[PDB]
This record gives C-alpha cells, structure tokens and sequence, in this order.
C-alpha cells in the first residue's frame, strides 16, 4: 500500500534523533522562530512518526 | 544462463534459469518487449498524436517503413559499395568498428587487456547459434550493413524498399543478449515497496514509454517540440544513445560525455553536477592517462581510472557492472514525489545505501563513503522542506481560489489533461493565467531547482546544492512567493475596502 | 583566378576573372575594405563615440599607431631577439609556428596528407611577386614578425616608432590572397530576397561594421562595455580569431573551441548547443582520434572524423571548404526578424536547405537529414508562434500606453536613438521605466529564449529547445506576462472604481 | 632560509630570516596556524553549530578521531596489504604517486625538465634532518600511509584507532616546508590599506577561517547546506584539493579543473568566465600539446604552454610562482565592498596593477597589456555604478519602511544575525518577507551580477560581462527594481486615495 | 520587394496543408481552445496565405 | 577608513585625469535628457580631493 506522508522537517528531525534517547533535543534541520532555531524533543519527533507508520 | 541477469527477470517471463537456452530466453524477452501492454506502441494516449517524420527513427517498431527509393536489390556487399558513396562516413566509421573486424579480435593474445571481448564474441556467436542463425562451428565473419538493417547473418539478396529495418534493441539483442537482458531486467528490479514510481521506472527499459505516457507530450499540438523530449527517451527503442553508430565504441560509451546530452538540463543536471565535482573534474584532467577500451571491471587496475565516472558509479552493483542502472536507484532525482523522503529511511534504500557505499568504498574509506551520503540524504530533504514550506502558499491560494486569474482566465489543457494546480502540464504547455505565476514558480521550485539540489549533493558539486544550483534558486523562489503572497493580500485588503465604500 | 571566389566576388570588383592578376584583386579588395561607404571606419554614428586603450587592436587601420617606446631601430632577426625576452611566448609561438618554418613544408612529399600547405605556400610566393614584393629567382625564407607588423618581405632597418602596424586583414590578405577573397566574397554572397538583413550581414566580413552601426554600441557611455562586444566582432578587422596569434594554426580553427568565445551567450548559445548535442560530446571524446591538422575536405576521410564540427557544417557549401560561411544561412539564429520566417519556405531557402541536406547526407541518409530539418523549422515556427502571442500582448499595452511608468518615468535613450518598444538599445541601456519590466522580459523573450530555442534545434541538443532553453523559458516567460497583464488589469478596474467613488 | 617566503612573513613571526632553520620555522608556522586566535578551532560562533560527520574530514584538527573499527595495530607494509583490498584505487593511485616512487627521483638526469625535483627531495630531506625526522645518512624511502596518517618516517606499529590523523596543512609541512610556508605567508601579505577586508582575507590560508566566521553559516539549521560552502573552504585545512588524493601530481594542480569546483558559480564564476575566453578555450584545444609536469617557472619554455592558466595568472609574482596566490589581488572579486573601488587608484593598487602586467607581457606587451586591464578597472567601476544606483532606490524604501511585508511579517534571522538590509544571511536564510524580493533582487544585482561581471572582465570573455553574465543581468534587475518601485509607489498613491476617502 | 508579414501559426497550418486538399482538416501546431487542439480547414489557411502572396 | 565615492564619480576622476580643469567629458554611467551628462574636470576634481582629506 501507499505509505503515510511525513513532511520533511519530520524526516530530519527523525534522522537527527537516530541513536539518541527520546529525552534528547536536538536542534530542528530546517525550521527558525523568534531569531532562533526551533528545538525538537526526540521522543516526540519518534512518536510523530510511529503514529504515521502505523497509519499504513 | 545468463549470470547477469537476475532472478526477478526470469521469474517474469515465466522461465527457468538452468533449462532457458539463449534462443528461449530472446523470445521470452521479445514478447514483453514488443507487447502494447507492456509499454510498446503509441501508448495509452495514442489517439491523440501522430508521428511526425523524424518519428520513425525514434520508435522503428510503430512507424518506420523502409524507403521507397531507391528500388534495387543489394547483397551483403553491395551494401558497402554503393553506400560508400552515399553515407561515406558511415562506412568509414564501420570500418573501424569492432563489428567489422572480429578477427582482429580473435588474434589477441590473453596478456593484451582487451582479451574479454574474445569472450564475448564467442558469446556472442553462442547467442546466435542457440536461434540458428549460424553453424555450430561457422564463425561470424562480420557485422554488416544486412545484419543489422535486414537480417542477422543474411546471405542472400535483401529489397531495399521493403527488407530494410531500422535497428532497434531486440534487434541488437539477437547476439547481444547478455546486455539486451540487463537492460531489460529494469523492467523487474526497479519496483518500488509503496509505489512512488510505476513498476520498472526511472529506467532506460521505459524511458520512451514514459515519454509517450506523458499526457502534456499527447496534448500539446507542438509536436516538434515534444518529440525534442522523445530524442532523450529512445534508449528503450535503440541501443546506440551511448555506444554511437556507426563506430560504436565500448570506449566511448564508458566516458562521461556519452550521458551528457540526455542527463543535463533544469530538471536534472547530472552532467554539470559531475563535472564541476572533483570526481568529474579528475575525469576531464586523466582522461588521457586511462586506457578507455577496457571494460569497466577492470577499469581501475588495468585502465589506470582513479577518479569515478558514470559508468563506473550507476552501472556496477555488488561489485559487478551491468546495463541495468536501477539498482541503487533511492531518490530518483526528484525528492518532491510522495513516499521518496518517507521511504529513506525504509530498509529496502538502506539496502542500496549499502549497494552505494560498496561502490565508493572502491576508493574512499566506509566511514567518508558514508559521511557524505549523509549529508546527500539530509541536504536533499532540507531543500524538499524548504520547497514544501513554500507550496503550502500557493496551495492555500489555490484551495482559496485568489490565485491570479484563476476565476476568470484559467482555461483547460488540452486533451486528454484535467485541470489542476502545480501539473506537469503546465512546464510544457501554457495559455492565459493558467498557469500562474505563484503556480509555475512554486512548481519549477521542486521541478527544476529541488532536483539540481539532490543532483548537486549526489554529484560531489558543493556548488550545485548551495550558491548556484538549489538552495540559492530555492532562496530566490521562496523569496518572490512570500513577496507575491504578501503583495496579494494588502491588494485584496485594499480591494475589501473599497467593496465597503460601494455597499 | 581563384575557384572557390563566386562569380558576385569579381562582378561586384568591375574585374574579369581570366585577366585578373593576384595585385589587381588585392587592390580591388583593399580598396573596397577600406572604404568608409563599405563598412570601413567609426562607421555613420563614430561622432557620437570615442575609442578607447584596447580599441587600437580592435580596429588598428583606424586608431593604431606605432608606441612611442622604445625608439630603437630594428631589422629582421632584431625582432625575434629582443622580443625572445619581452614578448617571450609570441616568439616563441612563432618559431612553433608554420610562419618561421617554410622549408619545413617544401620537404614534404605527396604522399604526406599535408601536402597541400606547399601548394598553397607557392601560391602565397605566387602571389606576392604579382605585387612586386621579391624576385622571380628569389625563394621567400621566412614569415617573420617584420612581415606582418612592418612589410611583407622587409630587407632592410625598420623603425619601431614608426613602421610598426597591426596585421590587419589586409596585412594578412597580401600573401594569404585565397581566404581573403572568399572572407570578402560573403559582402557580395549574403544578401537577402527581402532585405531581412542589410547586404552582406550576417557575415564575418561586416561584423565589426555591424557592431559600430548598432546604435547602443555608439550611443551608451558605458564604453568599456561596448567594447566587450567589439571583442566577439573583430573578424572584419583582424583574422586571428580562429588561428589565433601566434601560433597561427590551421587544425586550431578546425576545432570547436574556436568558435566558442564569440558564438556563445545568451542570444546565440551555438556552442553550448553544440556541445550538448550528440555531435559535439562525440567531438569531445574523439578528439584525440583526429588528425585536426588535414584540411576539412579530407577531415572525414584522411582525418577519421567522424562527428560534424563547427568549421565542417558552416563552412562547407557544395561539396567546397571556404572561407565564405553565409551562403546556406536561412534563419540567421533570431527567427522574430520580419521576413525571415515567410521567407523559410522560399526557393531561396530551399535551395539552401539542399545544401544543407548535401552536407548531413556526407553521413546521414536524406531521409533522416530532412526528418530533423523539417522539426527544427517548425519547431522555430512553433517557438516563434509562442512569442508572438507574448508580443502582442506587451505590444497591445505599449500602444495603449498602459505600461508601467510609461508616461510618468520614461526618458529617452541616448543620442542618437529614437524612443521605441522593445528595442535592441534597451537590453544595454535603462534608466526609469525605459524599458518596462513586461516590455524587457518579452524583449528577451525573442532575442534570448526564442534565439537559443532555434540555436538547440539547429544544433541537435533536445534539452536546447525543451526543458533548459528555449520553450522551458518561453513558457515561462509567457506565464509571467499573462499573470502581470492581469495583474494590472485588476490593478486598473481596481483604479477606476477609486475615480468612480471619487466623481 | 626558504627564499620564497616574503619578509613580511618572518618578522610578523619575529624570526631572522638568515639563520632561521627549517625546524624552527615550521614551529612557528604552526604555533599560528592551529592558534584558536589566528582562525583556528570552530571560530567565534562555535557555540551556536555543531559537526557532522563530514566535519572531522573538513577541519581534521578539530573533529576528528580515528574510528573505534578495526581495533588493529599496523607497521607501515600492513597499511598497503590491507588497504589494497578495503580501498584498493587509494593503494593504486598512491603507488603510481611519487611519494612511492622517490628513487625515481634521485636517478633523474641532468638532461630531463624534471630534474628539479631532486633538489626540493634533498630539501624535504634537509627540512626532516633539521627536525630530527631521519639519520643523516639515511635517505627517505618513500612516503606511505603511516608517514601522512600516523607519524613522518614512523618504524614501529601504529594503533589504527589512536595514531590514525587525517593529513592537515601542517602534517604536509613536515615535508613540504617551502609549499607550506608561502601558503601562510597569504596571511601576512594580504593586508588591505583601508581594511577593506579582515587581514589575510581573501586567501587560501584563512577560507576555513572566513568560512565559520561567515553569520549565516553558524546561524542556519540546514547544516548540510552550509557544509557545503565548507567543502569549498578547505584549503586551509588540507593541501589536497589541487593536487588530490591520493596521486598528489603536481601535474595535476597546473590544469585549470583544479580550480573548477571552488571558483566558479553565480557569486564568481571564474572557471565559466576563463574557459568561455580565448585563453581557456586555447588551454582545451592545447592541453594535449603542453608537458604539464614541469613546473609553472618552466611551462612556457620547456613545457610548451602558450595560453595562461590559473596557476600560471595567479601564483606568480615578480617572475618566481609561489604558493601564495594574494599579492596582486586589487578587486577581490566584490567590487561593491566599500573602499574597493576608491582603492583602485592608489598606489597600493598601481603597484599590484603593475604586477599583473608583468605576468601578461609573458606574451602580449606592455601597451596591449595595460590598454585591457584599463578597460576591466573602468568597466567594473561601470557595472559598480548601475548597482548603486539600482540600491539608492531599494535602500530608499528599507529605510522609508515600504518594503513588502518590512513591518508586518518580517521575522528576525537566525542567532546570532541581528536583522538589517541586504545583507549576506539573506542569501542562504529566508523567511516570511525577510528578505523581501527588491530587497534581494538587488542584493543578487551586486552579490551575483556585478560580481560575474567584474570575473569576465578579469577573464577575458566579452559575453562574460556583455549580454550572458554583468550588464545584462545588471540591466534586467536595474529594470525590474525600477518597475516595482513605480508599482509600489502607484500602488501607495492609491491606498493614500482610499484613506482619504473613509477619512 | 519586400514579404508580406505572415504569422508563424498560419505558416504551420500552411506546411501541414501543403500537399492536401482545400477541404482537408489538420491540427494546428500552436493553437488550443476549449480544453481542445484547434482544427484548421485547409481552404482557410491557404486563402489567407495565397492573398499574402500577391500582396508581395 | 576611506571615504566614500561613488562610482561614477571615480570614472568621471579617472577621464579628467592628466586634464585641465576646463576640459569637460562625458560621463561613463550618467545619462540624462536623452544625452550622455558631460562634467567638468574642475568640479569632479574638487569633490576628491575633499574627499581624500577625511581619509586616513
Ligand atoms: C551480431 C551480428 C551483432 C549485432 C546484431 C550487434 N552486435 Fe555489437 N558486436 C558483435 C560482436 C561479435 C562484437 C565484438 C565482441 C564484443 O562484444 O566486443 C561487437 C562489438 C560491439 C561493441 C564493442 C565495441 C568495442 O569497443 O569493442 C559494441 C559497443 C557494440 N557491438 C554495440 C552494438 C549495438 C548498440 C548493437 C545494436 C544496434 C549491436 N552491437 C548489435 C555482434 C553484434
Ligand atoms: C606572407 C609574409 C604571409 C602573411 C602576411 C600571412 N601569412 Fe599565413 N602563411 C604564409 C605561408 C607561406 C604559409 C604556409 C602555407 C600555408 O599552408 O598557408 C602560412 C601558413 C598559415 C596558416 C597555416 C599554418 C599551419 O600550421 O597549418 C594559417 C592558419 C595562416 N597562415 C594564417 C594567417 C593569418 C591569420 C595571417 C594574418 C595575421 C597570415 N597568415 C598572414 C604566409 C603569410
Ligand atoms: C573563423 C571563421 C576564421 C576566420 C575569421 C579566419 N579563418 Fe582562416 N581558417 C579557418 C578554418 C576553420 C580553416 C581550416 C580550413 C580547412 O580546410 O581545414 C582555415 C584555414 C586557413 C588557411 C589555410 C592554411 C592551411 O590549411 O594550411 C589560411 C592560410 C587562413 N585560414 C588564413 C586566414 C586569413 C588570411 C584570414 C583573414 C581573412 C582568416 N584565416 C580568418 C577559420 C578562420
Ligand atoms: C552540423 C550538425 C552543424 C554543426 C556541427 C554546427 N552547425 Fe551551426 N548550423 C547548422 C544548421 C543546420 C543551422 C541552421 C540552418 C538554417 O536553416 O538556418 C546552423 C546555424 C548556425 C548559425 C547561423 C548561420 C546559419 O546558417 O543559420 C551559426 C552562427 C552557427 N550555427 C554556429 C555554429 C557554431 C559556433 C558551431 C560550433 C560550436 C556550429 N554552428 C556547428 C549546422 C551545424
Ligand atoms: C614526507 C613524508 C612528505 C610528506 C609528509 C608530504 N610530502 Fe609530498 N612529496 C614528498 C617528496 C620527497 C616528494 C618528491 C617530489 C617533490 O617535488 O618533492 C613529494 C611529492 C609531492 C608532490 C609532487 C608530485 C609530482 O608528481 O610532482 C606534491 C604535489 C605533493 N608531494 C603534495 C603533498 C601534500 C598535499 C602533502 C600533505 C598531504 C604532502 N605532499 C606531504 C614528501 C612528503
Ligand atoms: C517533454 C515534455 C518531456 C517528456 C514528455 C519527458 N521528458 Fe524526460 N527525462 C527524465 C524524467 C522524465 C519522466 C519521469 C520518470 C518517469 O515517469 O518514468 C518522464 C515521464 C519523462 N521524463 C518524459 C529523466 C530522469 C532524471 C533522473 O536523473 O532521474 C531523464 C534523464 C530524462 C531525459 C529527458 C530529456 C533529455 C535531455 C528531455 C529534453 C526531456 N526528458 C523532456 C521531458
Ligand atoms: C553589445 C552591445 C553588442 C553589439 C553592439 C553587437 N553584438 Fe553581436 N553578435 C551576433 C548578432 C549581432 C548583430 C546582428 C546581425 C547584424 O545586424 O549584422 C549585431 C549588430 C551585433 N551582434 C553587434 C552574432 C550572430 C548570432 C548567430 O548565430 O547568427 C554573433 C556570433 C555575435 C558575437 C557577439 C558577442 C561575442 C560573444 C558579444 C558579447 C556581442 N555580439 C554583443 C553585441
Ligand atoms: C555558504 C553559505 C558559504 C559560506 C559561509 C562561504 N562561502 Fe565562499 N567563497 C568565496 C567568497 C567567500 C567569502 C568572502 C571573502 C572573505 O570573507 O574571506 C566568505 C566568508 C565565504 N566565501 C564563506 C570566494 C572568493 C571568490 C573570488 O574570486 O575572490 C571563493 C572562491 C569561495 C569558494 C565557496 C564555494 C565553492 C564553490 C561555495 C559553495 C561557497 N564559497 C559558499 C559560501
Ligand atoms: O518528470 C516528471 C517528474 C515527476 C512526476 O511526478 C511526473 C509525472 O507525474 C508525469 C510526467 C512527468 C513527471
Ligand atoms: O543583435 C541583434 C539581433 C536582432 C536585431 O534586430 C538587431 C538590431 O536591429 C540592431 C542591432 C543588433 C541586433
């Protein structure tokens, strides 16, 4: 079947937390707000696309 | 057997591998390649477009008709003598090739590099006598203006006005079936887990099929324009886009050069990705210190090659190089297309990342082989972020219908094309606001400028994905979108004012 | 006589070919190439322009004179020693040169394939005692830099401050008489049926004419930048643009590479479309195959090529290799120039259209030469047909005089232009609205996209007039100036509801 | 004493020149070389970017670290037996190099034009003995994996997770102490009068430097679009980006491919803008004609060459060709920087322009030389001029506040970049209507256009600064910055009307 | 003299009706209207063509 | 630091230089009314030299 979209500010985020715990933060690939770049905690980044897998 | 061939062509077709002789392998081939449904003929949309006169050279098999003149009887000889004047170079070019001149072949000794092509020219013969074209111990003399043209390994008269053919790949396949099957296995290997693409595409198998499935190709009543895209998607009709007529020289389809006229453009420029790299570089500095003729194999011991080419990179896999060049295929240049960033991750790309870090492990180490492939799959979806951030501005114009001129001066493609936002279509065909110009440049964001990115980070170009090519025309797109998108708002906030002085 | 100089040559001379002697058809020539009425000159618009530093290179029989440094006086051998230590590379070029080893090539025997330079030496010799410039007995030695910078065979002291010219195409037309004449014969073989082009342009002879009688050229103040143009036109002038100094060699021309500096840009890309195409990759691959240093009769036989060149598609006509390249030009690379399309299918360009087809078919079949040919006229016919409908709209606007600023902020361009739409001076001269950002954009429409769109049909490279250049950018050149038109249509009915609320 | 190293060099490092021996120079050079406050380490903003995993092979002395696979200890014979089977074109490249092959050397006859290697291997050897690297009778075997990874002339095992390094810049000046030291030397004699640019800057010897000083490169997310500017910014690191790994030829950094992938591009298009001009397009046709090998001091002598080349244009100075490629740089590429264009005339800049005529009266004179380069410093000064005034109008409405979306939707950039206009973080960093389109059209207009512009002048290629790159670009956003300023002034006009008709 | 001005539309509807009859109908090489390629009638084109001609 | 000066200035210098402050030449960049602005080598010349006394 098709595979569930995932935008790619999600990808990197996913990639960047690749053997890393999910309480990690990492800094986001791509998005900026208030003159900083946006952090991503790892456990939510994992969760966003697990919920999407799953959706397949 | 065919140790080239993988397991998924033979399963195709229906055969098995120890008992399929190379006569029954041919036509098992033939009759998928020749079948309508399998991509052959005009296509889906056939009824839409005619050839034009240079089609019959492009697609033999649809349209070509031998000539009515002249109206004379030639033999295998009479082919040279009388085209020795009409297509001189063409005979000289022949001349030279290999094609006629096997026994220059059959005496080289096995220390001189160029000893394999023995081994392929009794294949080669062992291909033929399978079929019947030829005695058990009949060697082939040569390779003729008849073999290819009429028939392989004629020797009686051949009419010139109905006997001529334009050769095309099955009939390069009737001795080259080592080859004409490891081009044809694209067809089986390229198959996507989710279907990103359809089954045996982006392949050189399908290439001319896709061309003439295109529905803007149909559509459009310029035919000679479109039949400019069907000159790069002919290596499913013919085999000589790479290895040249008449020489065609196995030396010439290993340099860089010989993908430079298809693979190059707005939408994919692996040339100028590769040869401003270091690797392509290398290749315009010592292409006079690597001995060309050797195969690829052994292009880097006996060659002397210390830099990567074309050939070298996209047609070896697991440490053998074959003419299917789908294998490793993971992005498939145009990162925009749905399921391709969802599926890098996928173990089936982490597969052929493997298949791509053998390649380049040749030279550079694992850990720098990796390290850069990386950076090519986050590079490539920081710009596919970048592209995907800006859509969803002309997306929800689209949807909200403020697109300009989208109410009033929008009117349909041609047929057999349905109306929509951001289509192929419109690269190619265009009249009144449709397309727009958010639409067209949101659309040549991912299109053109996306694609010359992942080409830039595939291709070792630093350049490619960063000043010139990619990120620096992405910048620029995102730049005029918001800009337009901004300006359109304070017009309709100023248009909204002035509806409330009139109601 | 001279058999590959036309009959319009001689006629247009007042001289008959039987009796005319190679002084008598120098002078002819000379006269008619220094005369201010054919080109010679600042040309009608030198009152509004001044030269500049390099500008006595680029024209020296207007602006060069001797440097008053050093005041030392000279013979023969003094040039090659003194100049062995402040020109280093130009001596020693020149000794590398065929110029300074002439007995080099009366030892050649006839079955060398370069015999053919002794001919044309003993024609130079034969030449030169016509005008009285060595005795009957008298055998000439050399080529040296007195010869060309001073006099043609000098015995005696020369003054640097004094006698020191640039060789000038006259200069070197005084023993190389043959090419002279078929580069002059182009005033008399280029002219149009309809006027599409003055008489005698395009052409390598008028270039520099062309370029002093644009009106931008003379009129910006911008003078460094004229002169770059100046650059890509100084073939009339000087005739080392092909052989360049001062090696002067003949297999040099005969590449590709020659032509590109001038032939090259974003109105006439033929050397990025060559190159891409199939023909010019197959150039750069067999490159060192040939034997450039064989004349182009026997390039394709005695030189194993195998691919078209520059030189070997331009200047062939008939069967013959001069130096005369107009005489199968029918679209002359802009196809928006009144009367060059109806004149396509003309006698006149049909008779040209067969010489063009004699010269694919030295390869190619007929068949196949006309299939290709008949797309890149309609091709240009379908580009064309694209800016056409672009043009009326901005054309539409100019009349109108809706375009922005138009009639607030549009000064006049520079003396002595007039003010118009779309013209050639506004692609190096704006100030204000003049031009238009819609009237620019429609304007490179045709003198860039649709240019470079005929220049990758004519030379085979189908991303030329696809995807890259030509109907990629044309479309979205067309897209652009729908979406602005109504844009500002909206931008006025908008206007026009504020004077309604107002009256 | 290292005659090539400018005496600006030793004083800035307070050593006497005379007595100075090579293992006390190479001590100093670097004690300044791996510096934090010289340029060394992650710069500046080290605390706002963090490496990836091609950052241990771009700034080796910062990241990198051996890999923990394979846990092997090796002497120097186990580095070519392993590594001929994981990187075996490394083993193949590096045996044809002639770090393998230095008998060949010392065998070298008087009569060979190689022969000047010899005495830069006794001097390798003499700079070793000074720094007690090898016996004073022994003389250096080869140069292997472990003497550039490990330690120079190790004899013992080598842990391959612990002594493994990638060869920075000051692990090839162990050896290579002359190379060495004229690159650090750019350090010391780039020193602008008026500080136009930071001390040392532009050079190959602060480019990491500059790179991860750069604002946007440690303010933006995607680090896998800035590492790519980083890519180009090695020099300073590592020495193998001319003459690459792992064949190091000296052949190889003389050919103008060396330069390609770093300069060229939309902000300096020096390898399109050199081989587009008659002295690339020369170095194409003639490269097959010249003996690479020797050196630069020797290539036009005994190599042949008569066509100028980047090493050839740019590393020499006064007659002897250094390492050091800053001083005779006067534009630095950007003629908008201010105090560029000022400088021009001073004496500082005269006495560089001189130089530069001594490099080109290697072939053409001194009138001819200064006629060209006149016309590059006017006509830059022209390109500079349409810029300016296209920015008076762009910077006009930045500081009236008018741009598109300047108060309402234009967020701050990325730390630690504080907001402005037109500024370089524009170029690669991009959100909302920050920037603007005006606003970066008009950047691009100096950034892209102007600097183009100026590299065809100094290279040149008449299309370079004519109608492809330069002036026409400068021409279409000059036009287009002028019609959406009227535009946006009409439109302003308008929404004036429509508040004073609800007032 | 000089040639009457003709469009290149109507110069590829003339190549396309070269060799046809007037009453044949081909497809325009430009031309789309209402979702469709433009159909020209030979004897259209080649009336418009042939009164060019003698106005030449 | 340097002072500022435009750029069409500099060319204006650089054409009145070994001049009189008399002569007058046309301008490198400035058009207006249609003709190229001519300047006078005495005022181009006075604005430089103003200019080179607030340098250092
Ligand atoms: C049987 C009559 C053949 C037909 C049909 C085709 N080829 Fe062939 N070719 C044949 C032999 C026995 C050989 C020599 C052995 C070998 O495999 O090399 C060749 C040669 C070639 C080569 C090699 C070029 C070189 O540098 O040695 C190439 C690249 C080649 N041929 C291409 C080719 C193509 C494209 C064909 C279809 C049009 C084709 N061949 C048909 C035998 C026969
Ligand atoms: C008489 C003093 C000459 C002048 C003036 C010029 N040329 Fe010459 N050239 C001359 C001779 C006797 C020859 C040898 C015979 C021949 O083949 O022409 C040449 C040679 C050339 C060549 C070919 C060199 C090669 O290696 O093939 C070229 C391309 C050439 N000449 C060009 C040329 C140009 C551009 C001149 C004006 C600067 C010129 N020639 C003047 C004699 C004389
Ligand atoms: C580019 C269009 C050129 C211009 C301008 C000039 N020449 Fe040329 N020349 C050119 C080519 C491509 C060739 C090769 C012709 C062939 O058949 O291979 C030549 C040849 C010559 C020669 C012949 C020398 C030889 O073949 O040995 C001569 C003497 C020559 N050219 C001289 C010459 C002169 C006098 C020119 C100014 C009028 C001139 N050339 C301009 C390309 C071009
Ligand atoms: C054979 C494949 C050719 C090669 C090799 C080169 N050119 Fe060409 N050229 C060719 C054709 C069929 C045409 C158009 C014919 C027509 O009907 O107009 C052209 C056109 C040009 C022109 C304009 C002159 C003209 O005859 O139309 C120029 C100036 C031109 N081409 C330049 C050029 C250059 C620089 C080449 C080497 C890179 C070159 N041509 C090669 C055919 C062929
Ligand atoms: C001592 C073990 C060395 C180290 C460390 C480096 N190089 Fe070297 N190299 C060395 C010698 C004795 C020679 C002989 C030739 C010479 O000119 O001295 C070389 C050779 C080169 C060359 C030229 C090769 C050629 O074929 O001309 C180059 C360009 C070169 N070396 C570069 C280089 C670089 C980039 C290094 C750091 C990675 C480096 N060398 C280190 C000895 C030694
Ligand atoms: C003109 C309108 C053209 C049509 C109808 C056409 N091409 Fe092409 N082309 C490539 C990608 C495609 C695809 C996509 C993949 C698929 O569907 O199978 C289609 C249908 C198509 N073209 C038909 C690629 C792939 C790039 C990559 O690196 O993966 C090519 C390589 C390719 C050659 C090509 C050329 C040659 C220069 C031209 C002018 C066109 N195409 C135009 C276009
Ligand atoms: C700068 C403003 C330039 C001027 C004044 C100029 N050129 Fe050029 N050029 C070609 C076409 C022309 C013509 C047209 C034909 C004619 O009227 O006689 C003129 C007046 C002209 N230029 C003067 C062509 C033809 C293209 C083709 O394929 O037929 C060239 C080839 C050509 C060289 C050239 C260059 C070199 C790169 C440059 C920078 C310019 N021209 C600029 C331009
Ligand atoms: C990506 C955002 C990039 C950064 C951070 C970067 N480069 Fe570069 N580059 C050149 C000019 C500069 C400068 C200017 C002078 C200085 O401050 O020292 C900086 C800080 C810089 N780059 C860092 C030049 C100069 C051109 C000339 O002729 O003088 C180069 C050559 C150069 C290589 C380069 C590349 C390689 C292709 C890339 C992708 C980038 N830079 C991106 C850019
Ligand atoms: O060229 C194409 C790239 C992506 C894509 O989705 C596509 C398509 O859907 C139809 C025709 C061409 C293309
Ligand atoms: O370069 C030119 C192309 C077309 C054209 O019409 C023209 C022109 O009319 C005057 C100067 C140059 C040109």
């Amino acid at each position: 079947s098709s595979l569930a979209p995932i935008s790619a500010k999600d990808m990197l985020d996913y990639l960047a937390c690749k053997d890393k715990k999910p309480t990690d933060v990492v800094k986001s690939h791509t998005e900026v707000e208030n003159g900083k770049i946006v952090r991503v905690k790892c456990g939510d980044i994992v969760a966003l696309v697990q919920k999407a897998r799953e959706q397949s | 057997d065919i140790s080239t061939v993988p397991d998924e062509t033979y399963d195709a077709l229906k055969l098995d591998r120890g008992k399929a002789t190379p006569k029954e392998t041919y036509e098992a081939l033939v009759k998928r390649y020749k079948d309508p449904a399998h991509g052959a003929g005009k296509g889906t949309m056939g009824d839409y477009w005619e050839p034009i006169a240079i089609s019959i050279y492009m697609d033999p098999n649809t349209f070509y008709k031998p000539p009515v003149s002249p109206k004379e009887v030639a033999e295998r000889k009479d082919c040279v003598e009388c085209h020795s004047d009409e297509t001189p170079v063409w005979v000289r070019a022949w001349k030279r090739s290999t094609h006629a001149n096997l026994d220059k072949i059959r005496n080289l000794k096995s220390d001189d590099p160029l000893y394999y092509k023995k081994g392929k020219l009794e294949e080669v013969e062992n291909n033929l006598r399978s079929m019947g074209k030829l005695g058990e111990k009949e060697t082939l003399k040569e390779v003729g203006c008849i073999d290819c043209h009429v028939d392989v390994n004629k020797k009686d008269k051949a009419d010139h006005t109905k006997d001529i053919r334009m050769p095309t790949a099955d009939t390069c396949g009737t001795c080259h079936l080592r080859e004409f099957a490891e081009r044809e296995s694209e067809r089986d290997t390229m198959v996507w887990p989710n279907g990103q693409w359809p089954a045996g595409r982006p392949s050189h198998a399908l290439d001319y099929t896709a061309n003439i499935e295109t529905t803007v190709w149909a559509a459009m009543p310029q035919r000679e324009v479109a039949e400019g895209c069907t000159m790069c998607h002919t290596n499913q009709n013919k085999c000589d886009n790479c290895h040249t007529r008449h020489e065609f020289s196995a030396a010439e389809s290993r340099k860089p050069e010989a993908c430079a006229t298809c693979h190059s453009g707005v939408d994919h420029n692996n040339w100028e990705a590769y040869t401003m790299s270091k690797h392509g570089k290398l290749a315009e500095m010592n292409r006079d210190k690597w001995n060309w003729e050797v195969r690829l194999k052994d292009a880097f011991s006996k060659g002397g090659q210390n830099a990567p080419t074309c050939a070298a990179c996209h047609m070896e896999y697991e440490g053998e190089y074959t003419h299917n060049i789908t294998r490793k295929t993971r992005w498939a240049n145009y990162p925009f297309v749905p399921g391709i960033a969802e599926n890098i991750t996928s173990d089936w790309s982490e597969a052929r990342l493997d298949s791509w870090v053998l390649t380049c492990t040749q030279c550079h180490s694992e850990r720098f082989a990796r390290s850069y492939l990386d950076l090519m799959d986050k590079g490539t979806l920081e710009g596919l972020a970048k592209y995907q951030e800006a859509n969803a501005i002309v997306h929800k114009m689209y949807e909200d219908g403020t697109l300009t001129g989208q109410k009033t001066n929008r009117p349909n493609p041609p047929e057999p094309e349905k109306p929509g936002f951001g289509i192929f279509t419109q690269l190619f065909w265009s009249k009144g606001n449709n397309p727009a110009s958010l639409e067209l440049k949101v659309l040549e964001m991912a299109e053109n400028n996306l694609a010359k990115m992942h080409v830039g980070l595939a291709h070792v170009n630093p350049g490619g994905w960063t000043y010139t090519e990619g990120w620096g025309p992405m910048n620029r797109a995102y730049v005029e979108i918001q800009d337009e998108y901004t300006k359109m708002q304070e017009l309709s906030a100023l248009q909204a004012r002035v509806n409330k002085l009139e109601g």
